[PDB]
RNA sequence: GGAUAGUGGCCUACCAUGGUUUCAACGGGUAACGGGGAAUAAGGGUUCGAUUCCGGAGAGGGAGCCUGAGAAACGGCUACCA
RNA sequence: GCAGUCAAGCGUUCAUAGCGACAUUGCUUUUUGAUUCUUCGAUGUCGGCUCUUCCUAUCAUACCGAAGCAGAAUUCGGUAAGCGUUGGAUUGUUCACCCACUAAUAGGGAACGUGAGCUGGGUUUAGACCGUCGUGAGACAGGUUAGUUUUACCCUACUGAUGAAUGUUACCGCAAUAGUAAUUGAACUUAGUACGAGAGGAACAGUUCAUUCGGAUAAUUGGUUUUUGCGGCUGUCUGAUCAGGCAUUGCCGCGAAGCUACCAUCCGCUGGAUUAUGGCUGAACGCCUCUAAGUCAGAAUCCAUGCUAGAACGCGGUGAUUUC
RNA sequence: GUGAACAGCCUCUAGUUGAUAGAAUAAUGUAGAUAAGGGAAGUCGGCAAAAUAGAUCCGUAACUUCGGGAUAAGGAUUGGC
């Protein structure tokens, strides 16, 4: 959550904390991404900042094409493995924790997206549902 | 409103009650309990558990009379 | 040196002592303002809570993404048979606060409230209330004059009631008396309303309408003697820590040379008394009425009660109301409900709540089947049958 | 608009492989089988439109 | 024996221990499709041929397959990857 | 370390919007000194962890005044400690230095708070290596490595828990005093609006969500499993079968109930009086002035409402009050 | 008996059943365990704990004093009948 995105997202469960490794779900070259912050998040003296779904994250990536190594980079989260639930009385869960990397604005750098992708996220981010294959 | 089924149990679950996974192939799986979900997750066949519907499908379980002679006619000759 | 890291305080001090409660019968402690312009009628009730269960409703929220979405929430139920009024006490104001002025009784007093002046209710003679009842044999003049007393005096009425707890699957047979502040019109209009109401019964379709905001008081649930560290929050220790970590570790400063009011220490958790309020009605279920489960949408001939029943309470038999959430206070425990002391639009309450469905399967345990008839139809016949 | 298809399963929608001689599938080469979606057999609220026959006249 | 339209380790079961190599196997390289041919004119050669004709291979990368006399077709389908 | 006074200067012009020389007056006791009063028949040495309260010389958040404030931003100042002030990499570290989030990542006191609270990395015994010095033993506000952290049953404090005696016993209540809590952000809309040549670019009302904090609760989901509840498995033992014993709860899958998690759900009230500040009327002082008398408005403040406890030497109403 | 085995676990002979009891099962402990999602962000430091493990088969690097490194690493397999 934060600059760029419109509409408002319900509290999601969390479950990918600082340190937290997930699969690049594009196809920048990168293949997974390092969260090392969770953009709006809360200060409480030890508690590490966790990213749920859609949330922005600061990420770098460890394996993946040289050039988006050493670095960091905003990142939107698109699967959880973390069963969360909904309004509608769901307790969900993906099979992974992926992510894919964006700009501030929330645009993103790949093509499209391998996987599925939660309606949260979709429906937060525009420029993930015009590269989003299936939501939910 | 819909009532979901277990996808390896069958059983019919109500809003809210289990759980659900999303497969990595965009697949869905509903069930009902932490039961036919680790069943599920233990990569366990529902046709050989006794107590699935599936099981009870393919096995010849409890239908008799689903299964029978019928008065389903209709109306003719114009 | 300072703190060296900000971190707020745990635990809220504005709920201390961390004592056990005086009684179960939480007290309500404060009554909503009056308007004598409406009619007299009650302003709590008093009932059981039953247990919980789910509910599945449409939801009208204009800009909320689940606007007109299915919505699946939860809810409590309370066991609340009509309550029965016997007297009727008057307070007059005084310099150094409220005061009870005299407390007139009804004639006769069912033996469920009786024995709620007795300890020993099978060894005593049962002679409570025997010389008063007496007052009533002549046209009394008796009664007549203290209700005349509290009609000139006594600016603020309530009206002693009781549950009907041989309605109740309960077992305990004492029932609960408590007063009730009368909301209605003038003060002797209020004591009007009193007496002729004198052994007389009053449900709560004619206190609580449905979709009301609502507070509740009771006193929550019971665990002894706890840690620290559950009792308060506080942070566990680390492992390699000697003598125990389930503790704080500087308990206080030098100086001042003694531990703090405002340090946590370990005592009794639970058993406090709460005035939860803001609890929506989502149903004011009739106990004479079969399908209360039953809705609009649902219409499935079903009583709320679980498959199997309540666990640890049973079935409900009589009027109840269902709150959207939780309630303060554990199944079986005399819980008292308070219309709130404010108007509040909110724009979450004034939500004319509409049920789609309650879920009424079993809850001891993982139950699948709303109704027996659910069950031997996606289950077939057993051996148990023929 | 995806049509249904008689005796299949599953009232909601699942995609198959069609061929010649089956519902809701028009071939367009010799042996040209192709993999569309079809709604199931269960009727469901998400119906816009329901095909029924008439089989015994009422009052 | 099976499978093929058919021969054949094509494949399978059993069995054996063979098969190629300084007369260069095996591996590596190729800014490699092969050939008819093109360029350079003592001769012997040296260099080139993606490219109008013949043959082969492919249809973004693979694999799978329906129709058929004929396709493992792609201005056919199916799946996966891009 | 912090704050002034005078005002030559800086600031296009202009001393004081924001600054400020020369000088001069002060405050502070988390600097370092200076002293050597107390402790050498011992007051356990630095750091961190934990947790509480306090200070304001206020970083953020509430309301304001000022600008060299057009908007946006920012700066100066007032009332203000009600509230919050974080996640990491190297370092034993305090400090430092980056990375990163954030409304903000403010400074401090509490025996430089906090070792019968921990930890013991550093320091600072005994072993040992190297560098420098010494003939040597040995030495180094030089560099390395290894090196036991004791006791609470007393009193008090604090947290919770019984309790004699005011005729006996019981039910309903009052409310002195004490405690008290909520917090901050984003988006939609306003609105590409106000303002500007432009680039840029707000806010009040409304709505949806979120952060920090708190009190509950267990319908749902997850965890827990001596339900040793059901099934399964290895080894042995009861001749076999059945059914079982033993293996520090033998192992495994499922597993109710209870307990429980921002890993789950629910709830977190509204009146008044003020501050700064801006004003009304209005003298002193025929004019002028929010002030002198009187007076309006107004803040995350304060007092109430609400919430918790109920004085075991504060209290009210009401029931029943014994025969060997 | 199991198994490679004087291992561990169960048994025969022989020998014990000797350790103050009784009732509960608050906190805090000592000792034995499990934990969703994340996976060292904890910390002086992965302290502690977890993970690994037998056997058969395949596969095994730099470097080397040629003796090693090497169970390197990395894999598949295992009951019953
Ligand atoms: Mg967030
Ligand atoms: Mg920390
Ligand atoms: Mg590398
Ligand atoms: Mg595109
Ligand atoms: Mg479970
Ligand atoms: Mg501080
Ligand atoms: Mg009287
Ligand atoms: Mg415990
Ligand atoms: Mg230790
Ligand atoms: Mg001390
Ligand atoms: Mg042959
Ligand atoms: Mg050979
Ligand atoms: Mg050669
Ligand atoms: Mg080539
Ligand atoms: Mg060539
Ligand atoms: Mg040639
Ligand atoms: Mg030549
Ligand atoms: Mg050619
Ligand atoms: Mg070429
Ligand atoms: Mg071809
Ligand atoms: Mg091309
Ligand atoms: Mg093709
Ligand atoms: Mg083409
Ligand atoms: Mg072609
Ligand atoms: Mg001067
Ligand atoms: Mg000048
Ligand atoms: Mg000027
Ligand atoms: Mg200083
Ligand atoms: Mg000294
Ligand atoms: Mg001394
Ligand atoms: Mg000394
Ligand atoms: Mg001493
Ligand atoms: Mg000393
Ligand atoms: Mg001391
Ligand atoms: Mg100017
Ligand atoms: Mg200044
Ligand atoms: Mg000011
Ligand atoms: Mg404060
Ligand atoms: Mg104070
Ligand atoms: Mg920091
Ligand atoms: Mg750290
Ligand atoms: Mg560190
Ligand atoms: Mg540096
Ligand atoms: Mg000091
Ligand atoms: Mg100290
Ligand atoms: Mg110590
Ligand atoms: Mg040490
Ligand atoms: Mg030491
Ligand atoms: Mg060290
Ligand atoms: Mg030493
Ligand atoms: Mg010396
Ligand atoms: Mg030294
Ligand atoms: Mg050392
Ligand atoms: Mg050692
Ligand atoms: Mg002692
Ligand atoms: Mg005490
Ligand atoms: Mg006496
Ligand atoms: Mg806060
Ligand atoms: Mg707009
Ligand atoms: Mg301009
Ligand atoms: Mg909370
Ligand atoms: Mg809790
Ligand atoms: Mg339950
Ligand atoms: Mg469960
Ligand atoms: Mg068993
Ligand atoms: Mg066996
Ligand atoms: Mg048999
Ligand atoms: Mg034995
Ligand atoms: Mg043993
Ligand atoms: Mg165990
Ligand atoms: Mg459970
Ligand atoms: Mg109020
Ligand atoms: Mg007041
Ligand atoms: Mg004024
Ligand atoms: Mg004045
Ligand atoms: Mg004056
Ligand atoms: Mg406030
Ligand atoms: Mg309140
Ligand atoms: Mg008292
Ligand atoms: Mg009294
Ligand atoms: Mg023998
Ligand atoms: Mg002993
Ligand atoms: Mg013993
Ligand atoms: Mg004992
Ligand atoms: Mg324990
Ligand atoms: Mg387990
Ligand atoms: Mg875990
Ligand atoms: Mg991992
Ligand atoms: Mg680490
Ligand atoms: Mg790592
Ligand atoms: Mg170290
Ligand atoms: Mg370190
Ligand atoms: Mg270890
Ligand atoms: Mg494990
Ligand atoms: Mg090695
Ligand atoms: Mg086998």
């Amino acid at each position: 959550s934060g600059n760029g995105a419109q509409g408002t997202k319900f509290r999601i469960s969390l479950g990918l904390p600082v340190g937290a490794i997930m699969n690049c779900a594009d196809n920048s070259g990168a293949r997974n991404l390092y969260i090392i912050a969770v953009k709006g998040s809360g200060s409480r003296l030890n508690r590490l900042p966790a990213a749920s779904l859609g949330d922005m994250v600061m990420a770098t990536v460890k394996k993946g094409k040289p050039e988006l190594r050493k670095k960091v980079m905003p990142a939107i989260v698109v699967r959880q493995a973390k069963s969360w639930r909904r309004r509608d009385g769901v307790f969900l869960y993906f099979e992974d924790n992926a992510g894919v990397i964006a700009n501030p604005k929330g645009e993103m750098k790949g093509s499209a997206i391998t996987g599925p992708v939660g309606k949260e996220c979709a429906d937060l981010w525009p420029r993930v549902a015009s590269n989003s294959g299936v939501v939910v | 409103m819909k009532v979901e089924i277990d996808s390896f149990s069958g059983a019919k679950i109500y809003p809210g009650r289990g759980t659900l996974f999303v497969r990595g192939d965009s697949k869905i799986f509903r069930f009902q309990n932490s039961k036919s979900a680790s069943l599920f997750k233990q990569r366990k066949n529902p046709r050989r558990i006794a107590w699935t519907v599936l099981f009870r499908k393919h096995h010849k379980k409890g239908i008799t009379e689903e299964v029978a002679k019928k008065r389903s006619r209709k109306t003719v000759k114009a | 040196s300072h703190r060296k890291y900000e971190a707020p305080r745990h635990g809220h001090l504005g709920f201390l002592p961390r004592k056990r409660a005086a009684s179960i019968r939480a007290r309500v402690k404060a009554f909503p303002k009056d308007d004598r312009s409406k009619p007299v009628a009650l302003t709590s009730f008093l009932g059981y809570k039953a247990g919980m269960t789910t509910i599945v409703r449409d939801l009208d929220r204009p800009g909320s993404k689940f606007h007109k979405r299915e919505v699946v929430e939860a809810v409590t139920v309370v066991d609340t048979p009509p309550v029965v009024v016997v007297g009727v006490v008057g307070y007059v104001e005084t310099p150094r606060g409220l005061r009870s002025l005299t407390t007139v009784w009804a004639e006769h007093l069912s033996d469920e409230v009786k024995r709620r002046f007795y300890k020993n209710w099978y060894k005593s003679k049962k002679k409570a209330f025997t010389k008063y009842s007496a007052k009533y044999a002549q046209d009394g003049a008796g009664i007549e004059r203290e209700l005349a007393r509290i009609k000139k005096y006594a600016s603020v009425v309530r009206v002693l009631v009781h549950t009907q707890i041989r309605k109740t699957p309960l077992a305990q047979k004492k029932a609960h008396l408590a007063e009730i502040q009368l909301n209605g019109g003038s003060i002797s209009e209020k004591v009007d309303w009193a007496r002729e109401h004198f052994e007389k019964t009053v449900a709560v379709d004619s206190v609580f309408e449905q979709n009301e905001m609502i507070d509740a008081i009771a006193v929550t649930k019971g665990h002894g003697f706890e840690g620290v560290t559950h009792r308060w929050g506080t942070k566990k220790l680390p492992r390699k820590t000697h003598r125990g970590l389930r503790k704080v570790a500087c308990i206080g400063a030098w100086h001042p040379a003694h531990v703090m009011w405002s340090v946590a220490r370990a005592g009794q958790r639970g058993y406090h008394s709460r005035t939860s309020i803001n609890h929506k009605i989502y149903r004011v279920g009739k106990g004479d009425d079969e399908a209360n489960g039953a809705t609009s949408f649902d219409r499935t001939k079903k009583t709320i009660t679980p498959m199997g029943g309540f666990v640890h309470y049973g079935e409900i038999k009589n009027d109840f109301i269902m709150v959207k959430g939780c309630i303060p206070g554990n199944r079986k425990r005399i819980v008292t409900l308070r219309k709130s002391l404010y108007t509040n639009t909110s724009r979450k309450a004034l939500e004319e709540v509409s049920l789609k469905w309650i879920d009424t399967a079993s809850k001891f345990g993982k139950g699948r089947f709303q109704t027996p008839a659910e069950k031997h139809a996606f289950m077939g016949t057993l051996k148990k049958d023929l | 608009g995806f049509p249904m298809k008689q005796g299949v399963l599953l009232p909601t929608r699942i995609k198959l492989l069609l061929t010649k001689n089956v519902s809701c599938y028009r071939p367009r080469r010799d042996g040209e089988r192709k993999r569309k979606s079809v709604r199931g057999a269960i009727v469901g609220p998400d119906l816009a439109v329901l095909a029924l026959v008439i089989v015994k006249k009422g009052e």
